[PDB]
């Protein structure tokens, strides 16, 4: 068994309020507590429920992507890349900004796992570390990772204001 | 000059290990020790004079320096067939441990023996061996616990005694807080293993030759305060967890009878960040999967 | 202030949803922090942030009621038949909540020796000491009541 | 057992320092006096003056060299070759580096000793130093406070006596157990703090009901001391209680930090009610404006 489709939104939303929520306070920890730290695991418990909310985000989100696809692009090889952009100086910036969103999620995904299964997974991460590679490449390190994660995780929420108050535009 | 302070060092039943652990500090030696910080007046183990001779120094030592000596214990008393399996000079230990006490000033108690019981106090405890703390009831005692102590701890204890000319800050069981103040858990550099659920589940596996946590092969960490994993052994060149044994939790009361060494702790707090989050990731990718029809 | 009725109710949803996660925090309050009093207020933020989202939460209802509608034994004759599909005993019950955790809410905030337009709120007090209570029962009740907002919220969401 | 000799002497000074000691409810300065140390030497309280006052500082800090505490009230002054402060026809300054010498360490009683008190505020006119600025080579112990608080001294003297050791200090060396903490984490006043009630005239309502007194001047947030926990004169009052705010009396220049009776700054302060009145009445207005009830 499973459910009606928009339960596969609901999930989305709430994953995302978690891992950002969670997330934020990765890199900037809440203040600091004092006892045994053997009774206590507050910080490891935000890291938890951000590992596997990823989790649950990104298999939702891979599957949702699957349809879309499958389903033409949204409704019921730079050609298509140039041309998008001729029409598009004439909604086509509307359009721009929820494959942006996806492609956000899509990186917040690559950049968090090459993040999560670098203290050697050793099965099915393996592609993730040519992230890692990669950013060496560049001249950096796995700290840059953090910063561009991090700097997604606002860019969202960016849409996310944007997509809140374009959607609140609807209380027609 | 000046004048160092007197100390004696009587031993009860135990295994000497502790007086071992004391000759083997680092800073200071122990020769450092002995030479220029106190006055070891009396000491089985070191000491020239035996028999008649030994019973002098003893008498002499107790007698003059009355109320002004540190009595350091290694050991503890037999109440055990009248106390006899424990002799010194004919007569039963205890008897050598209470007119000893009554003329310090406070009391060390070496080791988890003196502190404790340690293994001849385990089940079932043949000789009835008692801690010192249960002995002697109108002295400041202070609890070094571990089988032996760190080395270094003993003799940082020692130079703290002398040169602040205090005794150390305790806890309500008589161990010094700047050593005994933390578990061994939440000093160990395995933390992040036992933290994300990675951990060695039998000997010379993968993960014990990457120095995975040793949770699950028995580590009595979580529940044992010492300074094990941040001091360190031997001049910090290891401690049992690092080479490869997990904690058998040797300075705590009675760990000997705390189940086998190799079974898992228990009442400890423990939910992996990434044993939790993989379960999760593959319970919705086997929900998904056999929804598709690609189950397995 | 004529703007939309949609308006009028995302506030409260997010005023709700703050009075809720805050006012949890002043009962189950949150692990200790250490420092230096002076320069730290955390308590005492959760407090304000409950208090004056308590304050457009009881406007914006106080007003999602005037918007909704629109002598003293003349209006009884029309209402005690309420008073003797029944789907909207669960909204009806959801406003009379509000109005509880109103009452009772500004019945804490106001008596701190407050001289304005919250004295009818002082007979909330009396009330609860006439019940054999203390102003301790008041804060019990509150809290309940929050958990079942929360219950309807929980129900509501059944997807109607 | 023999008790331990204190030499206690005064630079330039007002001798509120002496007065609050001898306030001391537990132990009673009687008893200090005569069971828990030797008081060898004061100005204030001895016998003996002029040469056989000499004599006795002579024969103490020789006799028990490098064994007794010196108890410093008031501070030397630097201007006219010292002789702003004269002790035996020399400069005061004198009598302190000769005392300190032979210290085994230094209480510096007040603000004062500590740091300067009410001579070295504006201008300075005698340049009035703090012990710590001409003393460098001897454990200092500040006690500041205008006066320090009666039993806080006492406790001070008690705790060094029985423990037979110096007090723990922060890095300004001031006794953490008593100026660990600021006036304002320790204020009964601090409800009234949160929640923006706060006295704003004398003898106003707010006063009346013992509002906070941080919008009269209170230099409470800034200041490190016991008042508001152990209190004055055996606990029966201290400055905020009796409705003056906090002076700063314990911090280094105090005096010279604006006027008593100006609000200090840099205070985080964000009322609790006093911000819920206002949201509530910004939301009611633009409602009953709405209505047309503005009246
Ligand atoms: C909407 C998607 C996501 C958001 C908003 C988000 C947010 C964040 C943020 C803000 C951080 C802190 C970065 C820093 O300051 O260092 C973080 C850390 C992290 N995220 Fe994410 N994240 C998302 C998705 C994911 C996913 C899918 C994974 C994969 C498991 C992931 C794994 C991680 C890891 C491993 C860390 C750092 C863990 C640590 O070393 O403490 N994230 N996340
Ligand atoms: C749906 C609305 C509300 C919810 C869910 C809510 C929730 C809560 C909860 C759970 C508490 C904890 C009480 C306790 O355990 O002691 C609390 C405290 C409180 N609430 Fe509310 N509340 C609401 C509305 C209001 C309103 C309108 C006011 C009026 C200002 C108010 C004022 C207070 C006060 C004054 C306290 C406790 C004061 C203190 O910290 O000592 N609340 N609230
Ligand atoms: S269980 Fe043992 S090996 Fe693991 S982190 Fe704790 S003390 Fe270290
Ligand atoms: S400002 Fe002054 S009166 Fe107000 S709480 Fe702070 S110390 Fe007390
Ligand atoms: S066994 Fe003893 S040696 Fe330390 S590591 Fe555990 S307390
Ligand atoms: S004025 Fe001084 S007496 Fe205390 S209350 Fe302020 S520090």
């Amino acid at each position: 068994f499973e459910a009606p489709v928009r339960i596969w939104h609901w999930l989305t939303v709430l994953c995302m309020a978690v891992l950002m929520v969670t997330g934020y306070f990765i890199g900037k920890p809440l203040p600091s507590v004092s006892g045994e730290a053997t009774y206590l695991f507050y910080m490891g418990y935000i890291r938890l429920i951000h590992f596997s909310a990823g989790m649950v985000f990104t298999v939702v989100l891979l599957m949702r992507i699957y349809w879309a696809f499958v389903g033409n692009r949204y409704s019921r090889s730079w050609w298509q890349g140039v041309w998008y952009e001729i029409r598009w100086y004439l909604n086509p910036i509307a359009q721009a900004a929820m494959f942006g969103y996806f492609l956000m999620s899509v990186f917040m995904i690559i950049t968090g796992f090459a993040l999560y299964s670098e203290h050697s997974q050793y099965a099915i991460f393996a592609p993730f570390r040519y992230v890692v590679e990669f950013f060496y490449w560049t001249g950096g390190n796995s700290m840059d990772i953090h910063s561009w994660h991090r700097l997604g995780m606002w860019l969202i929420g960016a849409f996310v204001i944007g997509h809140v108050y374009m959607a609140l535009r609807e209380d027609i | 000059n000046k004048p160092r302070i007197p100390v004696v060092w009587i031993h009860g039943l135990e295994c000497t290990g502790c007086t071992e652990s004391f000759i083997r500090s680092a800073h200071p030696l122990a020769k450092d020790v002995i030479l220029s910080l106190i006055s070891l007046d009396y000491d089985d183990t070191l000491m020239a004079a035996a028999g008649t001779q030994a019973e002098e120094v003893f008498e002499d030592i107790i007698t003059q320096y009355n109320g002004k000596y540190i009595l350091a214990v290694e050991g503890n008393p037999p109440l055990g067939e009248q106390g006899m399996f424990c002799i010194s000079s004919g007569r039963p230990f205890i008897e050598k441990l209470k007119r000893a006490a009554a003329g310090a000033s406070a009391i060390i108690a070496w080791g988890t023996c003196a502190s404790w019981g340690c293994v001849q106090a385990a089940r079932p405890n043949p000789t009835q061996a008692t801690p010192i703390d249960k002995v002697i009831t109108d002295k400041p005692i202070i609890k070094v616990p571990g089988c032996p102590p760190i080395p270094d701890v003993m003799s940082a204890i020692i130079t703290y005694m002398v040169t602040f000319d205090r005794l150390p800050d305790v806890d309500r069981m008589g161990r010094p807080l700047m050593f005994y103040g933390q578990r061994i858990h939440d000093k160990c550099y395995r933390r992040a293993h036992f933290d994300a659920g990675e951990f060695v589940q039998s000997w010379d596996d993968d993960a014990a030759r990457k120095g995975y946590c040793l949770y699950k092969m028995g580590c009595k960490g979580p529940t044992t305060y010492n300074a094990c994993s941040s001091t360190r052994w031997n001049d910090g060149v290891s401690f049992p967890i690092q080479s490869g044994h997990g904690c058998l939790g040797c300075a705590e009361n009675g760990f000997w009878d705390r189940g086998s060494f190799y079974s898992r702790v228990v009442d400890i707090p423990q939910m992996g960040t990434h044993s939790t989050a993989d379960t999760v990731g593959l319970t919705a990718l086997g929900v998904v999967a056999a929804a598709v029809g690609v189950h397995a």
